[PDB]
């Protein structure tokens, strides 16, 4: 699989409305906030979960885009099938004494899955199969200003298991944050992508999907939320042109200047882009 | 035994009358005797480049056997003929358990240039409190590689052992004099017999 | 020698509290194939202050568990290490060669006790 | 050693506060699957200022509905909470690792005289 | 291949965001801290690994400069490989017993690989082959303000192996680091310089690579890092003109005129760099 010949850098914003974007399982179920600051954070792990589904919903299972962290899989049987393909007999723990086997079923492996392709994967596990890197990283999500959060109680009519203080009711409890705006980074790698093999359709594709990301996602937790900006910086050579963080300061975000009070929508704020350096082009696709 | 190599060029003529006598007549051995054993134990270090494939042993019959002998007639103690589950000493405890580690090391990781023997005999002996922390922390890793064998080799068994020695100690000592590294010394040696003795 | 509820050398209390709490572990996931022992040995005995705070959040974790199921062997954990806290004021956060031999000392001799009938 | 009531340390008098909310939920709705510490032990210990004004507030709740009954102490632990709010100045934002352990150790301090005599 | 005729110092400043800088592994994997006053730490090791990992991406294999310690190899086919080139056949612990044989194999070794020629390497091992110090060390880093690390819990859907329950799922962590900056020395001798040929041309290259030592190593842990600032001091003579601590301390760092809450960015701290003695001349290379 052809490998793309040129660095990549991109940055994305996207904002939530009367919704909890990612809960924190240690505290309840309040969002994460940066407790000495009251930023919001959103892991990244989340974005590439988005990411997974939309893939294996436009694809519906095709050749060569299967994806290898599914629903409810047993990855050690998933390995298996590397090893059942290549005829090879596994061995408990060690991966096969031959390097010409152990390139094969490393290579049967990242042909057909593609988020392993994509993000890379541990699998020494116990049906050894090797480690990759993935050639495309992302970083943790932060909101532009301090955000906070409300908790919300409802009720509700039935009860769930026999008791003999009844009939009763019960009440709960929800969170919610007003309006947020975060902003993402993330990086792309020739090097790796020639070890894996990383094509172009498949860049194509990771466009389309953090376009339409949040179309499938809808549910009763999360409000509205959608996909506002995506600017993308492409390097000239197999290797980078210059410094990562002067080029993330070419975007700047500031408050409208129309808007006094609180943030309530994206009228609110205004976003400019610089100039980039000679050895690098700007693209806007959103 | 003693001679600084072993040829006889290098016995000193005062333990060379003093022995003589103290055999014929009964009388208490010259007093040189322990510091002139335990330096030669301190300072060899044999290596595998030797002839025989397993590396020399440094605690000898010979040499055992005269810090018994020793013991028994100048400092008025009691010594077994062999290990002896009941003894109880501090000294005697330490040199038991030291035995036990290096058992477990050499199992965990096999071939070994370096083994505990080969960097903590002294120390351990001189100055207990400084070092065993260490050892004990490395014990974990040892067994820890084993329990996870399939067949878990041993892993149960020396743990066992550990608890039940360790179980009559108090604290480690800071310093020891020379009869109490000669009964660490006396410990160590039976227990190593011990193990390797069952078939 | 054996085990001593009456010593209070705080080394020796927190040789204790590290084998109870291996113990309640080994309880809630049978067959785990790396365990706090192996982990957080090496550092708790020399900078206790670090790594208790997180340890003790995985030990509730655990007893929350068994709590949950008809296995009521689940507040024993608990009572035991009401004890043990009870007699100490503060976690060092250093401490010498002799203190860690005190520590494992300690620990040695509160493991081989859960074992007895 | 023991809970000693004049410490006035903070992490201290927090843990105490804490051990004190859990006993009344607990008294409040007996067999609770999911009790308060089992959702907010570590964001408690970590940042306090984050979510001890919420437990505070549904703290009512629980002791309006056993006072509701012929049952008390619901007094006693409404005099606890406010005779140990009354040393607290302020919530701080974040704490650090031996602050954590000292709160856990008021914590085991404050819970096991509750079950005393 | 001329050597270089000059004593050298140098500073070097870095920071993180949202990110485990170095874990040691035996903590868990908590990053890396002085117990006693919660300043962060760096093992040189860290930065020499990425050094190597920028030379030997960057240069492709060319001649005279291979490294010698690549991923899982074994070295002592590397001394056979040597003693071959030689021509000579390894005794199983000692060097050739003719002078000439020894500086041989020796000059070989040191001439083809650079990382042996820059930081020295220990290779008494069965196959024997002598030792080397090499011109080039560096010492520990250190944050300059206390660090607070984050823990972070996180979820999976899927599960690795068989039994009762396993309709399950799992959880794991992390740790972070919310912002940190952190300060480095090193030296460089010209009469060790002068053993194994350390020319100028290297120099520059290590200049290079110091600059650009992050742009490669993104990945799913370390987050987003930077070099700052790079200060180089530079004598007159063969041998030193001043003590080196007085030259470390004419660097200074601290907070920002205005800037009250914790640090979040290179914007809240500002530095300068005082005068130099008069047989030394300073340079800052970024």
């Amino acid at each position: 699989m052809t490998a793309i010949a040129n660095r990549y850098e991109f940055v994305l914003l996207f904002d939530v409305e009367n919704g909890n974007p990612n809960g924190d399982p240690d505290a309840g179920n309040m969002p994460r906030i940066d407790p000495e600051t009251g930023h919001g954070l959103v892991t990244d792990v989340c974005l590439k979960r988005k990411i997974r589904n939309h893939v294996a919903l436009t694809k519906e299972g095709a050749e060569r885009f299967n994806i290898y962290i599914q629903e409810k899989a047993i990855l050690n049987e998933t390995h298996e099938r590397a090893y059942t393909a290549c005829d090879l007999k596994p061995e408990p723990k060690k991966l096969p004494k031959k390097v010409e086997d152990a390139k094969r079923v490393t290579d049967w492996m990242c042909t057909n899955f593609y988020d392993i392709r994509t993000f890379g994967a541990v699998m020494t596990t116990e049906v050894n199969c090797g480690q990759v890197r993935g050639p495309v990283q992302m970083a943790f999500a932060r909101s532009v200003e301090p955000v906070v959060p409300q908790e919300v109680s409802i009720t509700r009519m039935a009860v769930t298991t026999k008791a003999e203080a009844e009939d009763n009711r019960t009440m709960g409890r929800k969170h919610i944050v007003p309006y947020g705006l975060y902003v993402a980074h993330g990086f792309i790698s020739a090097p790796l992508a020639e070890k894996t093999g990383f094509s172009d359709e498949d860049l194509t594709l990771f466009w389309d999907a953090l376009v339409n990301m949040f179309e499938h996602d809808r549910s009763a937790a999360r409000g509205l939320m959608s996909s506002r900006k995506l600017i993308v910086f492409k390097h000239q050579n197999r290797l980078g042109n210059a410094p990562a963080h002067k080029l993330f300061d070419l975007v700047k975000v500031s408050r409208a200047e129309g808007s006094s009070g609180p943030a309530r929508s994206f009228a609110d704020y205004a976003v400019t882009v610089g100039q980039a350096p000679e050895g690098v082009e700007v693209k806007e696709m959103l | 035994q003693t001679a600084v190599l072993n040829k006889t060029e290098n016995i000193s003529p005062v333990l060379a009358g003093g022995l003589f006598r103290a055999m014929l007549t009964g009388g208490p051995y010259p007093q040189s005797l322990l510091p002139a054993v335990l330096g030669r134990i301190r300072a060899e270090h044999a290596r595998p480049e030797d002839k025989s494939r397993y590396r020399l042993e440094v605690v000898t019959y010979y040499r055992a056997a005269l810090i018994k002998a020793y013991l028994i007639r100048n400092r008025k103690l009691e010594v077994p003929v062999s290990l002896d589950p009941a003894r109880t000493d501090r000294p005697y405890l330490l040199g038991r358990l030291f035995a036990v580690l290096e058992k477990a090391q050499e199992d965990a990781v096999p071939g070994a240039n370096a083994t505990i023997k080969d960097r903590y005999l002294a120390s351990a002996s001189a100055n207990p409190g400084q070092v065993f922390h260490m050892l004990l922390k490395n014990a974990s890793n040892h067994t820890a590689k084993l329990r996870k064998d399939p067949e878990r080799k041993s892993a149960i068994h020396y743990e066992i052992m550990m608890q039940e020695i360790i179980d009559n100690i108090s604290d480690f000592p800071v310093t020891m004099s020379s009869d109490e590294q000669g009964l660490f010394m006396i410990g160590y040696y039976h227990q190593r017999k011990a193990l390797f003795t069952k078939k | 020698v054996s085990l001593d509820p009456a010593r209070t050398d705080r080394p020796y209390l927190l040789g204790r509290l590290f084998a109870v709490l291996e113990k309640a572990q080994e309880d809630a996931v049978p067959g785990a194939n790396a365990t706090i022992k192996d982990r957080y040995l090496a550092s708790a005995s020399a900078n206790p202050g670090q790594v208790f705070h997180m340890l003790l959040k995985n030990a509730s974790n655990h007893t929350a568990k068994l709590r949950k199921d008809p296995e009521r062997k689940a507040i024993h954990y608990e009572i035991m290490m009401q004890e043990i806290i009870d007699n100490i004021s503060d976690f060092p956060v250093t401490m010498s060669s002799d203190e860690q031999g005190l520590f494992m000392i300690g620990y040695y001799h509160q493991r081989k006790a859960l074992f007895t009938k």
